[PDB]
């Protein structure tokens, strides 16, 4: 199963 | 001295004590009678508590402890002799109760009945003594849940030993109704949905 | 400090567990609130913590409790407060058993060391379930089922000797602990452990 | 699948079949293979048989008759057997009988679909008893055979003689528990033997404590690794021990004559301040173990 | 079932034969 | 003069006193050479490492690697208990902890992947549930992307990838090695040259720049000759980088500035060859035909002369220093030398001064690992086939004892491991926490002043098979297990063993270990437990006067030592922290953990008052302050009970 990359929003503040 | 040992000499030992009750200078005699009724409550609880004998015995068992707590019991040695009554209940706690409930909707026809009618006097005489731990009890036990599920279907069921055994199981819910504590188990059993499908209205 | 005590004496005889819980948590008497707090839980212990549900209104209130009485070093007897503190981490232990990450929640069980899992634990185990609170036996049923289940289920995903072996240690214990439902509990335990083999 | 399928088709014709002779050298394969999970499976009553027969002359066939039940939920069943099992004239080693007995003690404490209540609890209270004999004769051979009182020659006919089957407890008493002055085993087993007798439960009292202060205060002279504890704590583990084995049962601990030895003891011996001693020890120390704070006070008065 | 009898016993410090 | 709970709380603290002063790797690695070792069969009681458990390869990845056309790759991420295998240009990562691993992939990168690293991020620029990054090299790019390890809920931490938008062109010099620092600055490098680059990313969008960038910290002109990279190194007690070559070229450069590199050392074979023939003692094992196979930096806390180790392929190890000449190191010099070990792998045992210098033991190392506080894994691949592994640790316990300072010497135990045959070593990894028992050199190493903080070392063994685990044994698990031979045994046959232990770790260190296993440390069990009991009392000795003054009994000594070290962590420490009004210094569940050794202490000397010599009321003044002493120490740990008691009470 290809890994859920969830996004970038989430990832990096603020 | 055969409490527990074997379940054949009781038997003979256990309808002559039941019937006895029944059939019942006087204070000295008041209170010999008293303490042995007191004596004999003690190990018929104690029998319960294990599943001793077979249920035939088991049943004649629920009858003496039954006119005890109804006649006996029902002023400070009144107070006394309740106050001691539930401790002795107490000590064994869901362990008892346990059993009392299985009993119950089982194969026995009369086992069932005796068990049903015996739990209605638990209640009562534990209200005398706004909670009570019998009751909650019941809940933790899932009898509660299981007894409102039993509600269905109840026309089928309904002098016959079916139609005595449904009057007690009634009996019965309508007693925890009375307690403001049992509005909050009994309510979220959900007995509404559970007296439609039976279509007795 | 009496007073609320006995605002919170009555409310509390009048099975009022919740109120007599903040009322006694408001004069700081600890020994009460934990006490209370032991019994609103063991029976929401194994149920679905669902929004809004009686399990979500109480868990949360007593985790408002730990943090407030872990910030401020409160604690009553460590009867009390050790069956307190487990009770929450069995509480958590069923919320992920329910949501499905089983890895998770068996790594939560083993910590707690109150299921043995290899053979040579049984012993001390079986001893310490005789002087543990009762509102954990009530819950011990419910805890050795969805552990099995949980073994249960990382069986069909050596391996499996050793999920084989903690299957078995499972059985024993619960053989050994008078408890409650033992007969329907027993039964199920052994059955699940069959299908591994 | 289409793969899936003939495998169903496969192993129907396996389990439906009414050869049974066929079956039993099935199963015997399956086992050769490890093919464990594939025994319990079966829903045949062959497969019953075949571990029936087998569990009465091999201990780790037995295993899986008692795992077999336990998968399917029969409780009462497989507890039936892992007693009938620590009671065999089997090859069994006896901390093995201990996990058979306390195995069959929680198989046979939770409800199992079919049987009484009644017949659960006969089973029940039957393999609890033994498994707390077991449990003396097993802490009872541990002792005996690191004690340097004893023969090396004798140890081994003991070894033999009680790593194995389990004895009655008149003979864990005689010919060894009471010889060796074994005050603490000779409680368990008054207790598990439900001896009635307040004296001698009382005198055996007082030897375990002296005994025990004996062995505290000798530690104490010599230091011996670690500084050693000072007399009464030793006492007062030596009592806590019992007290959970025992589940405080009345007879072999009667507050009512334990506590003033106990408070006796702490004068007579002076376990007190002196030491650096919590003066009041011998009241923490019953207090703590679960005696009533209203026996206690009629007990001082 | 329990029945003492200090009477006649096996020295358990003494071997046997 | 003074109370019971003060006297004792000064020899608490002459104690911590001893134990911080344990010897510094500068001061028993002088320049010289040493070969010394006691060695130790791995199935023996005696065995500084053991193999405790084995993970295997889950077999819906070696369907992917036989899959492969070209390039596949291994390795480990020990730090959050996952191994990675790459298949051409895809990636897949799992949890080697679990029985049933699910598998993580990654599969978007369109080239060949060389290699990947797993990094610390940059400060501020990612969401806070970002605990790592994730550096996949391919010939064509170098990606970001963003990880999450967080601990749900019961054995490792359940992983998730997260883009990030970041990648950069790869250019013309091929990543095979990647390292990452402290802050989250990216090193690459690899086998096209000797240039380091470092990969800048940034949050914001700018015009002017981009968020991901690539720089060449090496810069070269013409005149070039063939040489690459065979392993880049961090140290950030430091801010120093390592490289080292297929030439055995050793370059050392500084991160001066948070986004500087500077070139500060390029020290070839040549001069490590010229420092050690001027050495007192030259060896066949290092010529002009020898390789240095690997590195291992020191960090600054272990010790302040010696930078770095190099392993040859001969299995000798260098010691290097690096010194300023006022900062920057500017120097390096090879010191000190530890030469092989003579005892090879044997099945059957074998019946067991001058410098020994010519072993081929360990000859050829293919590679090698350096964990402080010294714990050396040597790949020994003598057959073409099946990799032997070398593994030792500093002999703690003859090093602390070892006196005066100037008869110090590289003590060692070692062992020989074997992990069944036709699989080879790929890497070796720390799962645990790194090792510090203090804060600089002086005392850092001393491994028996932590045994019940710290977790004991493990490490993970990467082969193509699967995942070894390895893990460092203490002195209370030694004296433990070989107790346990003695149960059976005689009883003059304990007195024997004993007597190795006091023969190496001295008297007091010993009955301190007894103590420790007869209250529940260590790795029937209750045999056990008596027997050290049985060993504290029995060789415990007794209190003497000196030429008024009193020499306590060793007894005496071993309980301070252990109570000592129960609460070394907290002793000094400031019971709490303040802000405005908030926090606790020691978390709560090692203050429970603390008071439960302290009060499984306190009951073992109650439960042995009668027999420990001392405790009950007694050539007299000698037996009188022994008491005197004992009784304070006692007085200390009650103390020390109620006093954690209080503060759980107080953030309760």
């Amino acid at each position: 199963r290809k890994a859920k990359l969830l996004p970038m929003e989430e990832a990096l503040l603020p | 001295a055969f409490s527990s040992l074997k379940s054949d000499e009781a038997f003979e030992l256990a309808r002559v004590a039941k019937v006895l009750l029944w059939k019942l200078e006087q204070f000295t005699v008041g209170n010999l009678i008293g303490d042995k009724l007191f004596q004999l409550f003690q190990l018929c609880l104690s029998a319960i508590s294990q599943c001793s004998g077979t249920p035939e015995l088991r049943s004649l068992y629920y009858s003496i402890c039954y006119r005890y707590l109804t006649a006996v019991v029902d002023t400070r040695s009144v107070t006394n002799a309740r106050a001691r009554t539930l401790k002795a209940i107490t000590l064994y706690g869901d362990r008892l109760l346990n059993v009392i409930c299985d009993d119950a909707y089982g194969s026995d026809t009369t086992c069932q009945t005796a068990a049903m009618i015996l739990l209605n006097a638990l209640v009562h005489t534990s209200r005398a003594s706004v909670d009570c731990p019998i009751i909650d009890a019941l809940n933790r036990l899932n009898f509660i849940g299981v007894l409102v599920d039993s509600l269905k279907e109840i026309l089928n069921e309904w002098a016959s030993p079916s139609q005595q055994y449904t009057s007690a199981k009634l009996a019965l819910l309508l007693q925890l109704c009375q307690t403001r504590q049992g509005a909050k188990y009994v309510l979220q059993a959900n007995l509404f949905r559970a007296l439609e499908q039976s279509g007795v209205f | 400090k009496p007073i609320i005590n006995k605002v919170a004496s009555v409310a509390e005889n009048k099975g009022l567990f919740e109120e007599a819980a903040k009322l006694y948590d408001l004069a700081k008497n600890a020994d009460k609130v934990l006490e209370l707090m032991n019994k609103l839980l063991s029976p929401v212990v194994p149920q679905i913590s669902a929004p809004q549900s009686n399990k979500e209104r109480l868990k949360n209130m007593a985790l408002s409790i730990a943090e407030r009485y872990r910030a401020q070093g409160i604690s009553a007897n460590k009867f009390v407060d050790s069956t307190f503190y487990l009770l929450l981490d069995l509480i958590t232990f069923f919320d992920e058993y329910h949501s499905g990450h089983i890895d998770r929640a068996f790594d939560i069980i083993e910590r707690l060391k109150l299921v043995p899992l290899n053979q040579e634990s049984v012993e001390e185990r079986v001893a310490a379930f005789r002087n543990f609170s009762d509102e954990i036996r009530h819950n011990l049923s419910e805890v050795l089922l969805a552990t099995m289940n949980i073994l249960f289920t990382q069986f069909k995903r050596d391996r499996d000797s050793q999920l084989r072996s903690q299957a078995r240690t499972l059985i024993t214990f619960a053989g050994m602990i008078p408890y409650r439902t033992s007969g329907d509990t027993n039964a199920r335990l052994v059955q699940m452990e069959v299908l591994m083999n | 699948t289409l793969a899936a399928t003939k495998r169903m088709e496969a192993y129907n014709v396996v389990n439906d079949s009414s050869d049974e002779v066929f079956h039993f050298d099935l199963y015997e394969w399956y086992i050769e293979k490890g093919w464990t999970d594939r025994i319990l499976s079966i829903d045949s009553p062959h497969v019953i048989t075949y571990l029936q027969r087998l569990a009465e002359t091999d201990f780790r066939h037995a295993e899986l008759l008692c795992r077999f039940y336990t998968t399917r939920s029969r409780f009462f069943e497989a507890a039936q057997v892992q007693t009938n099992l620590a009671k065999s004239d089997l090859n069994i080693s006896l901390k093995d009988r201990i996990i058979l007995l306390s195995r069959a003690k929680g198989n046979a404490s939770v409800n199992t679909i079919g049987i009484s209540r009644q017949q659960q609890q006969q089973l029940n209270h039957e393999a609890s008893e033994l498994l707390e004999i077991a449990h003396i004769q097993d802490d009872l051979l541990e002792r005996l055979v690191a004690d340097p009182r004893i023969p090396e020659e004798r140890k081994a006919e003991i070894e033999e003689f009680l790593d194995g089957p389990i004895r009655t407890l008149t003979d864990l008493f005689n010919d060894y528990a009471d010889q060796a002055n074994y005050y603490d085993l000779c409680l368990l087993i008054f207790h598990a033997a439900d001896f009635h007798n307040p004296r001698t439960i009382l005198d055996t009292w007082n030897n375990l404590i002296n005994q025990s202060h004996f062995e505290a205060e000798q530690r104490r002279e010599y230091w011996p690794i670690a500084e050693p504890p000072l007399p009464y704590v030793y006492v007062s583990q030596q009592i806590q021990l019992i007290a959970h084995r025992t589940s405080l049962d009345s007879l072999i601990f009667p507050v009512n004559s334990l506590l003033p030895v106990v408070c006796a003891y702490a004068i007579n011996n002076g376990q007190d301040a002196s030491i650096g001693a919590d003066p009041c020890w011998p009241i923490q120390l019953f207090l703590n173990l679960g005696v009533p704070h209203a026996l206690v006070v009629q007990v001082l008065e | 079932k329990l029945v003492i009898n200090k009477d006649m016993r096996t020295d358990l410090f003494s071997p046997p034969n | 003069d003074l109370p019971p709970v003060a006297k004792a709380a000064q020899v608490v603290n002459q104690t911590l006193q001893l134990d911080d002063s344990y010897p510094d790797l500068d001061s028993y690695c002088r320049p010289g050479a040493s070969s010394d070792y006691e060695m130790q069969s791995s199935d023996s009681s005696w065995a500084p490492f053991h193999v405790v458990r084995h993970h295997n390869i889950p077999d819906k990845v070696f369907e992917h690697l036989n899959a492969g056309e070209v390039f596949t790759k291994l390795g480990l991420f020990a730090e959050i208990g996952y191994a990675w295998a790459s298949i051409d240009s895809s990636l897949f990562l799992w949890d080697y902890t679990h029985p049933n691993p699910e598998l993580i992939g990654y599969e978007e990168a369109t080239h060949t992947i060389t290699a990947v690293a797993l990094v610390p991020p940059k400060p501020g620029v990612f969401v806070k549930t970002i605990t790592h990054v994730l550096v996949v090299a391919t010939t064509s790019e170098i990606i970001l992307l963003g990880v999450s390890a967080t601990p749900t809920p019961s054995g490792s931490k359940s992983l998730t990838l997260y883009s990030t938008r970041m990648s950069v062109h790869r250019g013309g010099s091929d990543v095979s090695f990647i390292v990452g620092t402290k802050d989250g600055r990216i090193f690459l490098g690899g086998e096209s040259d000797t240039d380091i680059h470092e990969i800048f990313y940034q949050q914001e969008e700018r015009w002017f720049s981009s968020r991901c960038g690539k720089i060449n910290h090496s810069h070269p002109f013409g005149s070039r000759q063939q040489e690459w990279l065979r392993g880049l190194y961090v140290d950030d007690t430091r801010n120093l980088l390592y490289s080292l070559s297929n030439r055995s070229t050793i370059r050392t450069y500084h991160m001066e500035g948070p986004e500087k590199l500077t070139k500060v050392i390029e020290k070839d074979k040549t001069s490590c060859l010229r420092d050690f023939a001027h050495m007192a003692d030259s060896s066949p094992l290092f010529t002009d035909k020898t390789n240095i196979v690997a590195l291992s930096p020191i960090p600054a806390t272990e010790a302040s002369k010696l930078h770095l180790m190099a392993l040859t392929d001969t299995g000798c190890r260098l010691f290097l220093s690096a010194t300023s000449s006022a900062l920057a190191p500017q120097s390096m010099q090879l010191q000190f030398v530890k030469f092989p070990p003579r005892e090879s792998p044997t099945r059957i045992r074998t019946l067991n001064s001058q410098l020994d210098k010519t072993s081929r033991a360990l000859d050829p190392s293919a590679l090698g690992f350096r964990f402080s506080p010294g714990y050396f894994f040597d790949v020994v691949r003598k057959h073409p086939n099946q990799d032997m592994l070398f593994v030792s640790a500093p002999d703690t316990g003859r090093i602390k004892v070892t006196q005066p300072a100037s008869a110090l010497k590289y003590f060692e135990q070692g062992t020989w491991i074997e992990l069944e045959n036709g699989n080879r070593t790929i890497e070796i990894g720390l799962t645990t926490a790194p090792f510090a028992a203090a804060k600089q050199p002086l005392g850092f190493g001393n491994e028996l002043a932590v045994q019940f903080d710290q977790v004991p070392g493990e490490f993970a063994v990467l082969t193509n098979t699967g995942v070894h685990i390895v893990r460092r044994r203490r002195l209370v698990d030694i004296f433990a297990k070989a107790l346990g031979n003695c149960v059976s045994a005689s009883d003059d046959a304990l007195e024997r063993e004993v007597r190795k232990f006091i023969n190496q770790y001295g008297r007091v260190e010993t009955i301190a270990a007894a103590l420790a296993v007869a209250c529940g440390q260590g790795s029937m069990d209750r045999n056990t437990e008596n027997l050290a009991r049985a060993a504290f009392i029995e060789y415990g000795g007794q209190p003497r006067l000196a030429a008024e003054s009193v020499r306590l009994s060793s007894r005496h000594d071993a309980l301070a030592l252990y109570l000592t070290r129960l609460v070394r962590t907290l002793w000094k420490a400031k019971v709490v922290q303040v802000g405005s009004g908030s926090d606790i210094s020691s978390t709560i569940p090692t203050l429970v953990t603390i008071q439960e050794n302290v009060e499984r202490l306190r009951n073992f000397l109650e439960a042995n008052k009668s027999t420990i010599q001392g405790l009950a009321p007694p050539e007299d003044i000698a037996n009188q302050k022994e008491h005197q002493a004992l009784h304070a120490l006692q007085k200390l740990m009650e103390s020390i009970s109620e006093g954690i008691s209080f503060v759980l009470m107080l953030f309760d």
